[PDB]
């Protein structure tokens, strides 16, 4: 049944009917398939060249989208006496909301990630210093560096990006690296072989660690710089759309959940109330 | 037509005669791992009757205040006859499903059930920030039950869990759910004790009632592996 | 009218669904409105540790 | 997908999800109403499509509504449902419904 | 694409395939217009 | 087969599952005014959807002692949507009908109801040598009752009246009935506020009957105009 | 030959022997909605001479120190007729306008009035920076009036108005202004009860003047929908 | 009649005119056409090649220009105790009376938008800071953050464009977007089923908002900080020309009109006096 | 236009056709050279 779709389907002008052992409009529920009743099957319809088209909803374009996934701001100073003047994050898409219900409406998703690098900075007035960066990709797991100034920083074999404040947001394609063939946006199980590991998370979902530090030494006075990273997937294949997530997230580490005080979204009424099956809410009056 | 059926695995059989059709989940059917996709090197064992057979697990009560009940597999299935051997021996197993769920009544007793088949359906707990444990998912044979069916325990909900291959059992119409289910996974096979590819989650949407005489009515859950193959031999586990 | 007999339930249930059909289109994406956050989540930070 | 119809207070979980019709004393009479606009919050918010409709601004297409009922094999009954294009007030009697 | 690796290049908007039945009408037996299902 | 059916006209579908055939009243079928049986010369308006739909009328109760029940066309529907606006501006008017008179009931319940067509049912009043009066007469969507079912109230009888077209609504075997009506009269068209050419009369030869729990159960009736033509355009009345 | 003019729409018709040609707005002329162009899917109806025929509006007196009148389109006609049933019991509708603006009087009369028929004429509020109120612009039946038709009501200007579809009445040359409006909107088919799609315009630029018998000179609209469509029936608003 | 049009129509010579029933001087202004009267009937003409172009005053170039639509200076510093370092503008192309009364000479147009957004600061000295800015695109009523440091500038799905002070100005085209097939320049009614609403406004015309904010934190010291929006339509289609604005304008919720205290543009005189209509204003002496 | 987006390519400046007469003659019945309008 498979098909290609560039636009909605056109509308087939539709006559009177009274057939005895033909139902269209009535269906059963219980077999799990969708209602196949047609609009020209429920009313007379006209003849209409439906133009409308479907590009905008293609997986590739709905998921095609850099988010927000990393932010952290730092002290870059003087560290004498704490992120100092550097951090590592370790990667994932489970911090920012709203990439990660966008993710969670598919079970698999085989993909390749843009990763996109903005840096901000502000005194702690004098000016604002251009700075380099050093953003290096460690391995998940993967020995990172301690100290500013550490010789880890030597990156011989993983991949570094040197980037100044003042040029464009650094960027970079990190590819598809499951040792799957897709990740698993979801996995009912757990990835140790003894009893005691981490519900639902596989590392083999993590991407990896990205360790960022100010190559400058530090200044006479500090600033706070702050790294924003962003991340777009491309190349996408998704499989097994999910029910969207209606409470609250808790947790980066597991699908927890509590809900809202009130409704909306509360775990005992997702839909907020109206006064009753009959109350027509925004009645036209 | 549509509305008997039978079912017939190894030494095992089935039938209906208020079925519903029956779903074929993403419209796939169960298939042994071609070479193309394989993985493992070692010849598999392909046990086939005495591992793709019906599996009849322990029913459970319908009441009136009932949440629902859920099985996930290959887990409910791993300590089961030649199936659950197989898996103890065995690092690596693959296979298909073939569910079929039973619940008859009374043309006096009304009552919906959702028959819904979950893609790694990983449970998340109720106002707590800390993740469920092993005991809390692991259920085996026996299975679990749905403290909060609304939002299928992991915060969605279950007004769209239709999305998922399922069926219905709505007393008046039917007596029993039939969903097939293909290999699901995004490795060719797995190692069986530590992951469940599928979940069978059976939910009251209508609750059961009559005005009739009251019975004990039960649900009935029969599980027959398919296509099952096995790799990685040692000692049971 | 909806008509039972004594041993049937007089009050019955019904259950709607809403789909699209196939001759839907949606256009001009943006944020939904049904997700959102005002906090780090628990264990976001950790990922920094 | 199933629409939160029984959205009103009282009404948890589940309860939510159903719409209970009991035997009536006078004749037709309305049983529910149900909002149209799938992207604002109402008994059609939280389905596949009021869901994925929502992370977009404009929609187009023909909306399909199935009901299921749920009572006993013995209840019988007969049913209208309307749909009443945009312009007025919404309608409270069958014979205006009907239209 | 001037990069050398595949995987670098931009965007793939050109999968105009679809298949809904698979989740729409998932039933071994085909449903007929308007015949009863059942 | 010939037990469920569907009618589909304009914005409106009925659907029955319980039909018993149906009838096209001698035979025929509605059909536009052709030019070789036309009078009036205007050219005349063909609404179509707007006119050629179900129109839903107020229900009754039937009751052990109920009498019967009639509804004249096109009177029924003469202040009745698009129809009725369009008889209103018009002089005259032309049309056929389809009937679905509905009622359902339980297993446990008895009961047989004549659903009759019978065209130019001129009425009689009973005991008087007064002609009936004009509000004896238009009753409009609300209908009217018999006071003699037995013999027709017009001293006729009841029991031969299945010359006309008709069904039966027999609760043990179905719970609607059918009846397509083309146009019936002397004339090509007619004024439709002074003349009905076919009258529905409902009557219950067989008593509403049961020992289960008692409930209200309705009658319905749904008529579609069909092929609806109209002339003599002017202001309403 | 291009002085005489016969219009005849549906049971009406009107001629004048004092024509001035007749104008086809931007070159078009009515027509229905094609397939290709098409938004609402239902069957339309499209009742034609129950419509699409002549509607007077009541007419205005023409006075010495008058300052224009204006009617707005399908407001005027949303009440009147067959046209304002079909309009209340739809929520779409779709049309063409063939508007006649008539006015006579004698050889010893001069006057010119503008004839225009405005697309999307949005009034604008004198002196203040409130928005004119829905009373302000819905006047229905009875039209408007100008308050500065110097600048159109709007900040522009009459002098340019020219540029919209118009015809002139000079009385020593014409006594009727004919304007034949095709649907002019960005959607196909829309809401007639908050949209006017067109307003006509008749403005005095040259007043009324003479020396001999006063007498009372009205000005008289009579406008015919044309290729009346509509969509989404339901009850009457 | 449509036909391809480079340059100015050429002139044919004329000779001696003495025709009865001929009088191509003479016509009749109630028809509502425009005098066809050719010069060579006028007058005894000369043949003149006529290579005058006619491309400058093609729609597409008359309306394509980059127009100032939206200006707004904001304080950059710390709100602790008004615009707190970013601000949300509904664009509109009714703010400005240039373009305004350009694109008010048209009844419905169709066009992509090519936005252009230009930052300058300035120190309420030691330096003008080479700040980042983010402007996200937010369909019309749809949910706006309400701080700078707000999480729904995470922009997962809505667009959102990054630049810094010292890069060209930002710029993007927003397409053709209206529900309709071309936007309403005017619209004569009330876009709503309730006759409260607001008259002449159809919300289908109105592009989206612009929600821009600074990205860096706030510094030691306050800086105004203005963002000016452009916006060039292209690939025009237009239709219906109008009378052009005299009055001057009064709101950009209406065409509301009040008039200058003294011709020209006046209510009640939109051109200047002069002594008499036998007065020769710039009469050569 | 490197985009992939048609809508983002540069203005169309090539469009020549006109057709002034829907403005300035827009009566059904075509006027002479020098004939009487009436
Ligand atoms: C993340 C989340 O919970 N999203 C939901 C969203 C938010 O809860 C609210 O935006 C929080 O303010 O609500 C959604 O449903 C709309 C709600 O509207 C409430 O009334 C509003 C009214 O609609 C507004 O027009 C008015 O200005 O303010 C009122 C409140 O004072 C209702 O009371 C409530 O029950 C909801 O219906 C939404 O669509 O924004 C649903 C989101 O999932």
């Amino acid at each position: 049944v498979e098909s290609i779709i560039k636009t909605a389907t056109d509308t087939v002008k539709s006559e009177i009917n009274a057939e005895l052992g033909v139902v269209p409009s009535l269906n059963a529920v219980e077999t799990g398939a969708t209602s196949n009743t047609e609009p020209e099957e429920a009313i007379q319809t006209r003849t209409v060249i439906n133009q409308h088209g479907v590009s905008e909803t293609l997986v590739e374009n709905f998921l095609g989208r850099a988010a927000l996934v990393s932010k952290k701001s730092f002290e870059y100073k003087n560290h004498a006496s704490t992120h100092k003047n550097f951090f590592k994050w370790t990667i994932n898409t489970k911090s920012f909301v709203q990439l990660r219900r966008k993710l969670e409406l598919f079970t698999y998703l085989r993909f390749d990630a843009e990763i996109t690098i903005l840096t901000t900075v502000a005194v702690n007035y004098m000016g604002l210093p251009d700075l380099t960066l050093q953003a290096m990709f460690v391995p998940t797991g993967a020995l990172t560096p301690k100290e500013q100034d550490s010789f880890h920083w030597q990156s011989g074999s993983n991949a570094s990006v040197f980037f100044k404040i003042s040029d464009p947001p650094a960027r970079m394609t990190i590819p598809f690296m499951c040792i799957n063939s897709a990740y698993s946006v979801f996995y009912d199980g757990f990835a140790g072989f003894e009893k005691n590991g981490l519900y639902g998370i596989n590392p083999a979902d993590t991407i990896g660690n990205l360790c960022v530090r100010i190559v400058n030494e530090h200044q006479p006075v500090g600033f706070t710089v702050t790294v924003r990273v962003y991340m777009k997937p491309k190349h996408i294949k998704a499989w097994a759309p999910r029910p969207p997530r209606t409470m609250p997230y808790m947790s980066i580490a597991n699908a927890n959940y509590k809900g809202r005080d009130t409704a909306p979204n509360t775990l005992n009424a997702i839909i907020g109330n109206r006064a009753s099956v009959t109350t027509m809410p925004h009645n036209i009056v | 037509s549509d509305r008997v059926l039978q079912l017939k695995l190894g030494n095992s059989a089935i039938v209906t005669q208020e079925a519903a059709n029956y779903c074929c989940a993403y419209g796939e059917w169960p298939n042994y791992l071609p070479d193309h996709e394989a993985v493992a090197i070692d010849k598999p064992t392909q046990p086939e009757t005495s591992t793709d057979r019906f599996y009849t697990l322990r029913s459970v009560k319908w009441e009136s205040n009932s949440t629902g009940w859920w099985w996930k597999l290959p887990d409910a299935l791993n300590n089961i006859g030649m199936f659950g051997q197989n898996v103890q021996y065995h690092y690596l197993y693959r296979s298909g499903f073939l569910i079929h769920v039973q619940c008859n009544a009374t043309k006096f007793h009304q009552g919906a059930l959702l028959v819904v088949a979950i893609p790694e359906h990983q449970r998340g707990a109720h106002d707590t920030t800390t993740s469920p444990g092993f005991n809390d998912i692991m259920k085996g044979e026996r299975g679990g039950t749905f403290n909060h069916p609304y939002v299928l325990d992991d915060g969605t909900s279950i007004a769209c869990a239709t999305i998922f291959p399922h069926q219905w059992i709505n007393l008046r119409t039917n007596n029993s759910a039939t969903i097939v289910l293909p290999w699901m996974n995004v490795a060719p096979m797995d190692f069986p004790l530590r992951h469940n590819q599928w979940t069978l989650a059976v939910i009251p949407v209508v609750p059961l009632g009559t005005r009739t005489m009251s019975s004990v009515v039960p649900i009935t859950v029969s599980i027959a592996p398919m296509c099952c193959e096995f790799n990685g031999l040692r000692h049971a586990i | 009218n909806l008509i039972v007999p004594s041993e049937s339930s007089d009050t019955c249930s019904l259950i709607g669904f809403i789909a699209a059909k196939d001759d839907f289109s949606l256009r001009l994406m943006r944020d939904s409105p049904d997700i959102g956050q005002s906090n780090h989540l628990h264990g976001a930070e950790a990922a920094y540790q | 997908s199933m629409m939160e119809i029984n959205n009103t207070d009282g009404a948890n979980g589940m309860e939510r999800l159903r719409v209970d019709i009991s035997v009536q004393a006078d004749l037709d009479q309305l049983l529910f109403n149900i909002p149209l606009d799938i992207q604002l919050d109402g008994p059609l918010r939280n389905t596949l499509v009021g869901n994925i409709s929502r992370y977009y601004t404009h929609w187009s297409g023909s909306l399909e509504m199935t009901f299921m009922f749920c009572g006993s094999f013995m209840a019988t009954g007969k049913l209208i449902l309307c749909y009443t294009p945009p312009g007025g007030s919404c309608p409270t009697t069958r014979e205006t419904a009907m239209l | 694409n001037f990069y050398k690796d595949s995987y670098a290049a931009s965007a793939s908007k050109q999968d105009f395939s679809q298949d809904p039945s698979k989740f729409t009408e998932p039933v071994v037996e085909g449903l007929k217009a308007g015949a009863p299902v059942l």
